[PDB]
């Protein structure tokens, strides 16, 4: 009903927006680095949203705070909340700050707070009214112990959020999409102990071709591309030997030595796999179209331009 | 034949199909023909 | 392009084997040409 | 002004370190320029 | 060099702006500076 996981990312781990990393440092870091700062008038800091496009990596950065931050890290999405019945979808949400309050000190993360806001009008009205209510009084209100806990608040629709719970998320993010160099190193980190074929500058080339992705676009092209020369390998007729013993890799029909079969064919170990090379890097970035619009972006620069 | 030569036509536009994953455009350009040429000799 | 002109020419060429599969050479003949024509584009 | 001129100095002299992480030399001494000019104008 | 160059300049325009941060334009106006003459002798 709960979960609970100290996870592995860390700081080196995350790449790009070193704002928002030195911020989440200042804001959970330094009351671990300095704790005995913290005290009467300066207090640390309750509420902190990020927002942006979709998978520009929020719970990963929540999980880089997790592992930095030695602390019964939460998280939790919307599906966790939605009100199936009518009363454990509000009873859930007070379990979850009291046995948070539990295990202070403690880190709560929510996914998609866009699912829970939205108090103009009477759509969505008992969901909103009563789960939202009890998200506002139960998050600070009567007799909260509004010390220890944080709440990390995720969404990618930050002005359909209401400005009562944008007061609460008191220190927000925007998270922008990030830049050439960034994206460069999250190709080198993602190709990890794969044997690659690039140099540090095609990489450059790379994220030159790739201009305004997210990390869960390079993720999967990293994915793609590491199914591309075992793509070759399931692919067509014909290997050849080259060079410890018969090597054989696949060639096109009619070559230096070009015999006609199928991996199948061929003796365990004694396969020789395609390099792993760009064409089939550049032909993935053909394969695949940016998800995100710009126009939203247009929107995150409006609430990020006045609010931000 | 016939039964067959509709079945080496595709044996001709696979192998030329596995050239292009070398981007092999001379085997390709070759082996995409004597298959269409073969489809008219049907 | 390029990089998908050379994956459309294989997406045509197994349309026209696809096609071979119903002996259907009004199809072949033309995919297999289609194709054929766009290698030369290259 | 002033208070706020001295911060887009800062503003400018990010964007140029940002930029250099590209090896971007253009846009660097560009901004690193707009930049200090500015710190004339103060 | 170079590689190091480059990193060298960030270091000083970082510097600069940390400077700025108790208005010291003294200190800025030349780190800002020793920088942009270091890009160009990239
Ligand atoms: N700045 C980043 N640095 C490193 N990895 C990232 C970054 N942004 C996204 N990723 C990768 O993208 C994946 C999914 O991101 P996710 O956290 O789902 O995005 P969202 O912000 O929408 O939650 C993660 O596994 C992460 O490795």
């Amino acid at each position: 009903a709960i979960l609970s996981e100290k996870p592995n990312v860390k700081w080196e781990d995350v790449a790009g927006l070193e704002g928002a990393k030195e911020a989440l440092k200042e804001a959970v870091i330094l009351p671990v680095k300095f704790p005995h700062l913290f005290k009467g008038n300066r207090k640390p800091t309750s509420g902190i949203l990020l927002y942006g496009p979709p998978g520009t990596g929020k719970s990963y950065l929540a999980k880089a705070v997790a592992t930095e931050a030695n602390s019964t890290f939460f998280s939790v999405s919307s599906s966790d909340l939605v009100s199936k019945w009518m009363g454990e979808s509000e009873k859930l949400v007070k379990q979850l700050f009291a046995m948070a309050r539990e295990n202070k000190p403690s880190i709560i993360f929510i996914d998609e707070v866009d699912a829970l806001t939205g108090t103009r009008g009477e759509g969505e009205s008992e969901a909103s009214r009563r789960i939202k209510t009890e998200l506002l009084v139960q998050m600070n209100g009567v007799g909260n112990d509004s010390q220890g806990v944080l709440v990390l608040g995720a969404t990618n629709i930050p002005w359909q959020l209401d400005s009562a719970i944008r007061r609460r998320f008191e220190r927000r993010i925007y998270i922008p999409l990030p830049d050439l160099a960034a994206r460069t190193t999250m190709f080198e980190i993602n190709v990890g102990d794969t044997p690659c074929v690039l140099t540090k500058e095609d990489y450059r080339t790379l994220g030159a071709m790739t201009e305004g992705y997210s990390g869960s676009d390079i993720a999967v092209v990293v994915k793609d591309a590491l199914m591309q020369p075992i793509r070759k390998i399931q692919s067509a007729t014909h290997f050849k030997d080259v060079s410890e013993t018969r090597k054989l890799t696949p060639c096109s029909p009619g070559d230096d030595g070009a015999i006609e079969m199928s991996w199948t064919d061929i003796e365990a170990d004694e396969l020789k796999e395609p390099d792993l090379t760009i064409k089939d890097f550049l032909k993935a970035i053909k394969s695949t179209r940016p998800t995100v619009n710009e126009d939203d972006l247009l929107k995150q620069e409006q609430f990020t331009r006045d609010f931000g | 034949d016939r039964a067959s030569k509709i079945e080496q036509i595709q044996k001709l536009a696979k192998y030329a199909i596995s050239a292009l994953n070398y981007e092999d455009l001379p085997t390709a350009k070759d082996e995409l023909t004597k298959a269409l040429d073969l489809l008219n000799s049907i």
